[PDB]
RNA sequence: AUAGGAUAGCGCAUUCGGAAUUCUUCUCUGCGGGAUUCCUUUGUAGCACAAGGUGAAAUUUUGGGCAACAGCAGGUCUGUGAUGCUCCUCAAUGUUCUGGGCGACACGCGCACUACAAUGUCAGUGAGAACAAGAACUACUUGAUCAAAAGAGUGGGGAAACCCCGGAAUCACAUAGACCCACUUGGGACCGAGGAUUGCAAUUAUUGGUCGCGCAACGAGGAAUGUCUCGUAGGCGCAGCUCAUCAAACUGUGCCGAUUACGUCCCU
């Protein structure tokens, strides 16, 4: 369970507007091969930038917009 | 003549401090005497995360018809919980609260076909409150335990992370169905 | 559904003076369970407990009343 | 049916159009029913009072020309 | 020591200790000396027609005429009216919805004349009830051997 | 000697409180003839206390304070009393200390409530007809 | 000596401040000693009626409201010399009353 | 009370033709038979002399009896007639309490006393119907 | 303390109810002041926005009232001495008086009240509101009381002056109180027998109070569906109006006091 930084706030994306669209850098170690990888992912619950999230897969990327 | 407050002038605040990184900017640790402040916590959007975690426990007692309102009473079952906390554990009742707080609720959910999704770290920690106050007063319903007691166990199993927990048991069952819509 | 006895008998008091002293957490709803007896006189044969400086009153209120065995 | 006439400036939103409105109403008995005749009129505005409210339009601002 | 002088203080009065404690004490010592008349209607009667079950403490009669007692220290010139409001419930109506009735005067009445046989209460001027110089002298005491933890 | 009396007034809902401050010979705080330890119950009796604790006990050294309080309920009434001797004792520092004294108490009350100086101005709201309360509408029926 | 007192009390909060205002200023020039004028709690009543004439459509309601204000004077003068300060023409709707205090 | 069970312990006592049962309360025992509610019941354990603290079951046959003649006649015992259930019988004018079976005849000798009269309440009662003024 | 925890104080000890001085912190209120995107930074491409500051209050300050032009065959001829046309008019469709009905019930539907219990019921004890009304009818105190309640009865006072230091209920209690998971001390429907009270008149029970019945369902409610964003929802009482007598209703008032969101155009 690796975890992230929200970094950027991309914009609401559900039909019903409950879900928003984030960009977060994995917080690793410097030698380490994820050393700022950047994904964007699909947050349920109200955030905003400087939050921190729990990865449970970090190889997936969600469709923009 | 200062001294830093504790509660119910036993328990201590210091070294106070919760495990999770995610959460840690999520739960405050500002010590106090009582469980009561006639804050204006729902203003502005984040600001309730500001409020002391064991007055967001107190609120989540006062739900159904016969509780709205009534604060002084939480106060009073929050204080024997505490008891009954220390004798179980043998340690501070704050830490363990804090524990349970910080491993009772999914981090990862499904949402509208069905997709999985993050959880925000401000919704872990509402949703661990609301599913181990429920827990508890279902618990004691038609029992002849009383509430206190129902409270302590599930907070003890919730620290632990033991599926006795009501929390534990719904929180792996959500992530389990997140993971077959991934 | 539960059956409890409403009044002491021999085997029950002698249990409760033996086996109870030694508990983490004593609480009339707990030896009530255990012991297959009403909470009113769970509640009564703990008293007399305290009384005796057997167990250690914790936390007191008008309806509530947690116990714990003695160093 | 009914019929309107209109000529001027007439305020109807507020509080103040019951100062500077002064109006009546009354019922006229034709030989076929009842006629409802209604009047307004919107007073100029007296600085005596005696001829309309002394204080001017709750929503005009004058600047003073300078010496 | 939980009961040594904070200080420069000295002697107590009334307000300055636990009304439960207090009440229970004086009781006790109504009870005690065996003075005091009790009628025969509280054997059989409800504190009020607010409540549906009897008083339920044999001793509740004492316990009601200390607490006038120490109500009248409190209010100097209160009639039995308003003793009334201070002593009343929210009655229970079956499926209409509740309200509060003050508590019959009948059992107030009697108790206030308890208290004027032993010479601890007097009619006021204009109106209501008061305590004797006796009856003051008589609080403040008992305040204080319940403050040095006496008590019975 | 100089009488050294003040006197300050807290608020909240309807409860309003009153506080006399004076210098007498040794410390006694009573809010309505009832010493501070005989107040019940004893979360009510914590948030009272913390206008002595925050500060420090220290400060109330030879201090006498009455507090008499009318109106609102039984919680409106003990944050109405808590709020009169917080700001007793700095109006009682204003006037009869240096700034410095006096500035270093108020910093310390603040950083720990705001509203142990300043009052709370919420009020309940009133009825308007068609609704049950504030803002409940009545139940709507369509068959 | 003897007091007496003055009651003012009318609907329209400006005839009230008028007419109190003259008294005052009529009693100072006779020098006499003045206690007030104090403003009494002001009074509203109040009726909700249903708007509409039978019964139809949306219940609504309005609300009608009338104030009565109030303010009292007092006199340390004679009979005959409170006559001369009352003794002059008033607005319409103000009625002012005469009592002597014990 | 922290008193060991007796050995004559019985969980069902008889008493007026009604089976009481003996793990509750004296007073709340007592109850159970027709005609005695609660308010009655401790007046009756008051006259009788026995302790309202101690469990049913454990009372005597001769504590029994004492119950009963209490019971069947109240107003001997000093118990006032605004107390009582019946207090003038129309049809013979005595003032008594009615218990046990007792009470269903003579409910049923006053439904038949309004019908046999062609009274408005008896003949709502031959219909079954609300007698009150319900709707 | 019967077994007594925790919780401030360590020049002039603290309380209660006659006479004097002084004085407006609290209360009363007619006219004023005060907040304006005012100050700083961000996204910035003039209009503006977001986060902070100042502050009692920071965005239409909060909540109301008023609200254009066009229409509906919406409602009201049961508000009026508002009305055209039409109907009855001396055993009258006018008007009085007596009685009955508008309240009837196997039933269906809308909106409420009380619950299904231990975050409880019962019995004590503590502290403690606001809006109002009163003949110029409301209400205090004392008898009743050498023995239920509800009543009767006597003096006295009254619109910031009496009621009134307005003793509300949620609430609190280390009360060393009773009950212990059961349709049970939950619930209180239905019904029986005394008695008092309003009224000229209580029968179809006008309304209170006492004992009894409680073996009436009801152990949380299918598909469906209402309202709501801060002193708010929910809970808790009080006043006014109707009113000779009767509030499960409406119009206001204060008390305790939250969860969630601060978004969207998926449904309407
Ligand atoms: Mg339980
Ligand atoms: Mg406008
Ligand atoms: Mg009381
Ligand atoms: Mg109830
Ligand atoms: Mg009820
Ligand atoms: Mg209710
Ligand atoms: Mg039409
Ligand atoms: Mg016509
Ligand atoms: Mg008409
Ligand atoms: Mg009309
Ligand atoms: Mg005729
Ligand atoms: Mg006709
Ligand atoms: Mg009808
Ligand atoms: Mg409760
Ligand atoms: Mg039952
Ligand atoms: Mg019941
Ligand atoms: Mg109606
Ligand atoms: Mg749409
Ligand atoms: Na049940």
């Amino acid at each position: 369970a690796q975890v992230g930084l929200i970094i950027k706030v991309l914009g609401r994306t559900g039909s019903r507007g409950n879900v928003t669209q984030v960009r977060v850098r994995l917080m690793a170690e410097a030698g380490s091969p994820d050393y700022n990888r950047t994904i964007v992912r699909n947050v349920k619950g109200p955030c905003k930038e400087n939050d921190m999230l729990s990865l449970m897969e970090t190889e997936r990327e969600a469709r923009r917009l | 003549s200062s001294k830093t407050p504790k509660l119910f002038n036993k328990w201590s605040f210091e070294g106070l401090e919760t495990s999770e990184l995610a959460l840690r900017d999520h739960i405050s640790t500002t010590a106090a005497y009582v469980p009561h402040t006639s804050g204006r916590w729902q203003k502005r959007r984040f600001y309730k995360a500001r409020m002391p975690i064991v007055e967001r426990l107190a609120n989540g007692l006062m739900f159904k018809g016969r509780g709205n309102g009534r604060k002084l009473q939480a106060a009073r079952l929050l204080k024997h919980t505490l008891e009954i906390i220390h004798l179980l554990t043998d340690e501070n009742p704050l830490q363990v609260v804090v524990d349970a707080v910080s491993k009772g609720a999914p981090r990862e959910d499904s949402t509208r076909r069905r997709q999985a999704v993050d959880v925000s770290p401000m919704r872990r920690v509402n949703e661990a409150i609301y599913q181990m106050c429920k827990g508890a007063r279902e618990a004691a319903f038609r029992n002849l335990k009383s509430m206190p007691e129902c409270l302590a166990d599930e907070i003890v199993n919730a620290s632990k992370g033991s599926s006795n927990s009501y929390a534990i048991k719904k929180k792996d069952e959500v992530e389990r169905v997140a993971k077959a819509n991934r | 559904a539960l059956q409890n006895a409403v009044m002491f008998d021999k085997e029950t008091y002698d249990k409760l003076r033996s086996e109870v002293p030694k508990y983490k957490l004593i609480t009339p709803s707990i030896i009530s369970d255990r012991l297959k007896i009403a909470v009113s006189i769970a509640a009564a044969g703990l008293k007399q407990l305290c009384r005796e400086k057997l167990i250690r009153l914790v936390s007191c209120s008008s309806k509530t009343r947690v116990y714990t065995r003695i160093v | 049916k009914s019929m309107t006439f209109r000529d001027g400036y007439m305020i109807k939103s507020g509080t103040a159009h019951k100062s500077f409105v002064d109006s009546a109403c009354r019922h006229c008995y034709m030989r076929a029913g009842c006629i409802g005749v209604k009047v307004k009129i919107m007073l100029p505005g007296d600085s005596t009072g005696r001829n309309g409210p002394s204080e001017p339009l709750p929503d005009v601002i004058t600047v003073i020309e300078p010496k | 020591n939980k009961i040594h002088r904070i200080g420069k203080r000295k002697g107590a009065t009334l307000k300055d200790v636990s009304a439960w404690r207090w009440i229970k004490t004086a009781a006790r010592h109504f009870k005690q000396e065996g003075k005091i008349f009790v009628p025969n209607c509280t054997e059989i009667m409800k504190s009020s027609h607010g409540r549906e079950r009897a008083p339920q403490n044999p001793d509740w009669y004492y316990i009601r005429c200390a607490a006038v007692l120490r109500a009248i220290y409190l209010r100097p010139g209160v009639g039995y009216g308003g003793l009334s409001k201070r002593f009343g419930n929210k009655k229970n109506y079956g499926s209409r919805p509740e309200h509060t009735v003050t508590s019959s005067t009948g059992p107030l009445h009697w108790a206030c004349k308890s208290l004027t046989k032993l010479g601890l209460v007097e009619p006021g001027a204009q109106s209501g009830q008061r305590l004797t110089r006796k009856g003051h002298k008589f609080a403040d005491s008992l305040a204080f051997q319940v403050q040095i933890r006496k008590f019975g | 000697y100089a009488l050294k009396q003040v006197q300050t007034f807290g608020k909240k809902k309807t409860a309003i409180a009153v506080a006399t401050v004076t210098k007498a010979a040794q410390c006694n705080i009573k809010v309505n003839g009832v010493p501070l330890q005989q107040i019940l119950p004893d979360t009510l009796r914590a948030k009272i206390m913390e206008a002595i604790t925050v500060v420090g006990s220290k400060y109330y050294s030879r201090l006498r304070i009455d507090v008499a309080v009318h109106g609102g309920g039984q919680v409106s009434q003990a944050y109405a009393a808590r709020q009169a001797i917080a700001k007793g004792l700095i109006a009682f520092f204003q006037k009869y200390h240096n700034e410095v004294e006096k500035a270093a108490l108020k910093d310390k009350f603040l950083a720990y409530d705001k509203f142990l100086l300043i009052a709370d101005p919420r009020r309940c709201e009133p009825k308007k007809w068609g609704r049950h309360s504030a803002r409940t509408r009545f139940t709507k029926s369509y068959r | 000596g003897q007091t007496v007192r003055l009651t003012i009390t009318s609907r329209n909060a400006k005839a009230v401040e008028s007419v109190t205002s003259q008294l005052l200023t009529r009693a100072r020039d006779e020098k006499v000693t003045i206690h007030g004028p104090v403003r009494l709690p002001t009074r509203t009543l109040k009726i909700t009626t249903r708007k509409t004439p039978c019964g139809n459509g949306t219940n609504t309601w309005d609300t009608f409201e009338l104030k009565i204000y109030k303010r009292i004077i007092d006199l340390h003068a004679p009979t005959e010399q409170v006559k001369k300060i009352t003794s002059f023409t008033m607005e319409s709707g103000v009625d002012v009353s005469i009592t002597i205090l014990d | 009370s922290l008193t060991l069970i007796p050995d004559h312990f019985q969980h069902i006592v008889r008493l007026l033709n009604t089976n009481v049962e003996g793990k509750r309360k004296v007073p709340f025992a007592l109850r159970m038979v027709k005609g005695v509610g609660i308010r009655f019941a401790y007046l009756v354990c008051k006259k009788a002399g026995i302790d309202v603290e101690r469990r049913a079951g454990t009372l005597t046959a001769e504590e029994l009896e004492k119950i009963a003649e209490i019971i069947a006649d109240p107003a001997k015992f000093k118990i006032p007639d605004w107390f009582l259930n019946r207090q003038r019988d129309p049809k013979t004018g005595k003032t008594e309490h009615l218990s046990s079976s007792m009470v269903d005849t003579r409910l049923r000798d006053d439904l038949e006393r309004l019908k046999k009269m062609r009274a408005h309440r008896g003949v709502r009662h031959a219909y079954g119907l609300r007698v009150r003024g319900q709707h």
